[PDB]
């Protein structure tokens, strides 16, 4: 899962 | 046969792979993000069980620390899908993606510190957490993420  | 097959990502299902990932992680990605796997081809696929999309993996190639690095941004399936097998066929696709060519170093992704379950899958085909990054996440608690890399090279 990619950022933020 | 089989009754849970994967399939491309075309702008004619884009919208289907982005309401997928709005329900499956608790980030959300602008269309930067559905703009750039439009152009990956087989690195972006949706996961079908009978031609309901249940999941989809998407990943992106990273060119730095003189390594190409492929990086799985989202992989994942529904809740009442899991434990199926379907993450599985996805990863094990990018695993087959990786190794048609050879030019890949490793390959890695980000996971929350708190997501056991993820930990426990990417660990399993042999994935270590190599780094944790603190405050990697921006609107969610916990923040901090680590980082699962595979070895290929
Ligand atoms: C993590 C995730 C992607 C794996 O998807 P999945 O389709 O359920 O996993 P699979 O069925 O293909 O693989 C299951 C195997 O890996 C391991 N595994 C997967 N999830 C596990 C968990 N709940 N805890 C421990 N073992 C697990 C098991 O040993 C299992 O084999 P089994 O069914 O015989 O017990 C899925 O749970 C998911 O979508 N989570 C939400 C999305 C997410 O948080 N993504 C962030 C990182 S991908």
């Amino acid at each position: 899962m990619m950022a933020s | 046969g089989s009754r849970i097959e994967l399939g491309d990502v075309t702008p004619h299902n884009i919208k289907q792979l982005k309401r997928l990932n709005q329900v499956i992680f608790p980030v959300s990605y602008n269309d930067k993000f559905y703009k750039d796997v439009l152009e990956v081809g087989e690195l972006a696929k949706l996961a079908y069980f009978n031609d309901i999309a249940v999941g989809a993996v998407c990943c992106r190639v990273d060119h730095s620390q003189n390594q190409k690095r492929l990086y799985i941004m989202t992989l994942g399936c529904l809740a009442p899908y899991r434990r199926l097998g379907i993450g599985t066929k996805m990863l094990n696709h990018v695993l087959n993606i990786c190794e048609k060519d050879g030019t890949f170093d490793n390959i890695y992704l980000h996971v929350q510190i708190s997501n056991e379950s993820a930990i426990d899958f990417y660990r399993k085909f042999g994935f270590e957490i190599i780094e944790t990054k603190k405050n990697y996440y921006k609107r969610i608690e916990p923040a901090d993420a680590h980082v699962l890399q595979k070895n290929l090279k």
